[PDB]
Formats: C-alpha cells, structure tokens, sequence
C-alpha cells in the first residue's frame, strides 16, 4: 500500500505537471486566437474595402497580416515546455502510421 | 502553496489594461482613432493619400 | 544592417526589421533617377522651371513632381506599414511572453 | 464628400471611445484590487499555517 | 525551464524597447509625412498659380 | 517616444514590485521562525537528553 | 546532534531575503527598477544616453 | 506602470490645439487669414504688391 | 512679440507642471510608505528572533 | 558583427554553451545527488546492520 502511495504521490506531481503544461500550449492558443480574430477583421479588411482599397495598401494590410503569420508560427515555435515544443503541429500527428504520433 | 501567488495572470492583465485605457485616451485626445502607430496602416495610408 | 529583435527564449528566435526611408527618398524608382524620383524632394524645381514649363516636360512639368511628393508619401505610409506590422509582432509577442511565460 | 471619407477613416465614437475608456480604467482598478488580494492569500496561509 | 523565463523576461524587455524604437520611428514618420502633406499643399501652390 | 523607451528602461511594475516586496517580507519572516524553531530543536536535544 | 544546529542555510537565506526586500524597497521608492548600483548597467548607460 | 504616465502626446497636442486656437484667433481678429508670419509668404507677397 | 519670447522664457506647461507637482507627491507619499515599512522590517527581525 | 547567421557568433552556439553548461551542472548535480541518496541508505544501513 505504501508503494501504492508513493506511486500515487508522483502520479499526482505527474498530474500537476500536466496541467501546467496542458495550461502552458491552452493560454498559447488563446493568444493564437486573439490573433486569428484580428486576423479575420484583416479578411473584411482584405475585403479589399470591397474593392476600394488598392493593391498598395492591400500590401500595408499583407504586411500586417503576414507579421501576425510570423507571430502565430512563432506561437507555434516558442511554445517549448521543458524543451519540448508543444505546439509543434507535426509532433503528435497520428497520421497514416499511429508511431509518427 | 503561498511563494509563488500573485496572480500572474491578473498581473499581466493589468499592463494590458492600463495600456488599452492609453490607447482610448490617446484616441480621445486627437480625437481620431487614426494613431501615430501603424495599427491599421492601411486605413491610414488610405486616408494620407 | 538589419535590426533583428531577439524574442524568442532560444537564440536566433529573431524579427527582422528593415527602414530605408530619408529626406533624400521619395519615389524610389531604384534610387534616385536624378533631379526627379528623389531630388525634387531634396532640390525642389521649383524655381523657375515650373514657369519655364508646367505640364509637357513631366520632368520639370508638375507631374513626376507631384509624383515624388506622392509616393513619397506612399513610401513612408508603406514603412508605417512595415513599422506598425512589427508593433502588432511586439503586441502579441509580449502577450505570448506573458502568457506562456505565466 | 472626401473629408467625408476620411473623416470615416479617422472618426472616433467619442461615447464608445470614453466608455471603454472609463470601462479600461474599470477593469485596470479591478485587476488592482485583484492583485491585492493576490498578496493577502498567502500573507494568511503562512501566518494561519507558519 | 527558469532558464527559458530568464530569457522570456529579458526577451520581453527587448520586445518592449522594440517597441519604443518603433513607435519612435512611426511617429517621426508621421510628422514627415505631415511635412509632405504640407508639400504637396505647396505644389498644387507650386502649381505656380497655375502660371 | 524616447521617454517612453528610456521609460521601457527604468519602468516598474510596482503591483509586481510591491508583491515582491511583500513576498520578500514573507520569506525573511518565515526564515526567521526557522531559525527561531532551528534554535528551540536542540534546545529540546539537550534537556531531553541530558 | 545538538551544537551546531542554526538552520545554517536559512541563516544565509535570511539576509539575502531581506536584501531582497531592501532591492524591492529601492525600486518602489525611486518608482524606478534603475538603481544607483550598476547591476544592469548597461540598461542604465542606455537610459542614461 | 505608474511613474511616466502623462498621457505625453496628449500634452504635446495641448499646445499644439491652443496654438491652432491662436492662429484661430489671429485670423478671426483681423479678419484676415493674411498673418504676420512668413507662413504662405508667396501668397502674402502677392497681395502685397 | 517681445511679450511673446519673453513669455517663452518664462512659460509653464502648467498641465506639466500640475502633473508633475501630482507626481512628486505620489513618489513623496510613496517613499515614505516605504520609510515606514522599512521601520517594519527589523522591528519583524528583532521580535521573531529575539 | 553576426547574430544568427554564423551560429559561432550569431547567438545560437553560444546560448547552447549556456544551456549544456546548466545541463552539465544538472547532470553533475544528478550524480552527486544519487551519491547523496546512496549515503542516506548506506548509513541507514549502517545503522541499521550495525545495530
């Protein structure tokens, strides 16, 4: 039994342990949203005005657009929980083969 | 359980707070929501030329 | 000389920044294309060869002048764009590095 | 009919901007009044527990 | 991993004082750019009156 | 701009700063009743045992 | 077992907590994380440019 | 987080908005948009000769 | 226009120099909060472990 | 001179200095920590069989 709880013990520090890390990648997201909604409000602005706004300033709206790329890749990057980079999207893929996952 | 508390969250909201009140102000004070900064450098560009 | 911005907590988890803009750039067909397409904002033909022509020359005639005033303009609006692009990077930056860093 | 349109680039609703003014400056004393708090918690768990 | 937040805050400052350096610039561009509005005021006024 | 950046240079985040301060004060006290508690253990060593 | 008990790390830990504090203190009354010491001091020289 | 806060470019508009509500003033008072100052000396110089 | 660079000289941004009145007095008040929790501290130093 | 590209100048070689290094006193640490481990059994062992 006293096995049980030591194993138990650091089963719930393995548990804790998760829900950092589960928080670190989740509160990663949320700022990866709060991008992709700003990015949305830079569609109906890459709405072109409809069609008012021009190639030149379309570019401006790239430039923004494609900075906030860079950001949510750099999400995606800087997001490396003990050196493991969680949101990796192609480190736990369970593609055709379960082992790549 | 008592060292490392302080809200971290709530602690980096309120730089976040503080900052979006001097975003309204600065907006309040030109009286435009056109900024210095390139926020929406579109528009501005838009309304520059 | 690029002004990178070292972000991330890895080394070369960099943001590249470029500024090209100046007194002397305005209508970057290159560079300069001489009196015009950067120097009608340095050297300024207004003198007299406005008088001397308005409207046929095109280089001494109002139109790449005010062609130099405009896309001078429309460099420094595009280098806000450029500008401001990386404060929207700092923004989020600085949350994720709130965030995460929580 | 340009200033107009410019004018739509660079209009403010003065009653959003102030309102969420004011409603930021809110939320900022809040998070304050929650950072606060943040330090009585442990102040009483040590010296409840100490 | 205290490693990793040593060099977030730090990393965090250099964001910051990014973004001062660029609001620096933004906005010293944008007082050239209400030079070159004032410019090109003065070429429709260098428009010669027309002539 | 530049004031905001030196700003940026010699800002504090005085929530945080406060908190720490206070954190600070809580840690010092605590190891003060350590050492306190650190004198009372062979104090009781002793007196059982001698 | 009884004689050279102090807790000697907390001791090493109780007038580093209160320089700590006394670096906390140092900030909040200058409002200002620059200090006279010259720990950071490149930020300082920046700032001081 | 509480120690530069000045709004600054508001308080740089505010000499900027009075000296706007100055030049106001100069014009409305002549009557005149003609001023002392240099400001569109051509167009002062053409209608003084 | 001398009454004006005169004035120049002797000018005050008062909502500056109001701010800045305000501001030394947060710091004043600021410091002395923490004069006083510096008395705090080794009161806390010599009773805990007195 | 170079940031990024070289990576025996450009930052990255040299944050892995840092990083390995605090991952050689870790590890070393790991080391002496086991030892540690092995003399808490050992003299309660000692104790124990010595008894």
């Amino acid at each position: 039994m006293r096995g049980q709880i030591r194993g138990l013990e650091m089963a719930s520090k393995n548990s804790q342990d998760g829900i950092s890390l589960i928080q670190t990648a989740e509160g990663a997201l949320t700022e990866t949203h709060a991008i992709l909604q700003r990015v949305r409000e830079l569609v109906v602005q890459a709405g072109n005005t409809g069609t008012q706004d021009k190639a030149t300033d379309l570019q401006s709206i790239q430039d923004e657009i494609s900075a906030l790329t860079d950001e949510i890749d750099g999400i995606s990057n800087r997001t490396e929980f003990n050196g493991k980079k969680l949101l990796d999207g192609t480190y736990k893929v369970d593609t055709a083969t379960p082992a790549n996952q | 359980i008592n060292h490392n508390i302080a809200a971290l969250n709530t602690l980096n909201r309120l730089p976040s707070n503080n900052s979006a009140s001097q975003k309204n102000m600065e907006k309040l004070s030109s009286g435009l929501r056109i900024n210095r900064a390139g926020d929406d450098a579109a528009g501005l560009a838009i309304s520059e030329k | 000389k690029n002004l990178v911005f070292q972000i991330g907590a890895n080394a070369t988890q960099q943001i590249s920044v470029n500024i090209e803009d100046m007194g002397a750039d305005a209508l970057g067909i290159k560079e300069a294309d001489g009196s015009i397409a950067a120097l009608h904002s340095v050297n300024d033909l207004d003198v007299t060869k406005f008088a001397d022509n308005a409207a046929d020359c095109a280089d001494i005639g109002f139109d790449a002048q005010l062609k130099v005033v405009d896309e001078a303009i429309n460099q420094v609006s595009s280098q806000r764009a450029k500008l401001g692009a990386v404060q929207n990077r700092l923004e989020h930056t600085i949350n994720n590095l709130s965030a995460s860093g929580e | 009919n340009l200033t107009a349109a410019e004018s739509r680039i660079r209009d403010v609703d003065m009653a959003k901007e102030m309102s969420e003014f004011t409603k930021n400056n809110i939320l900022s004393q809040a998070s304050q009044a929650m950072l606060a708090q943040a330090n009585q918690q442990p102040q009483n768990v040590l010296q409840l527990l100490r």
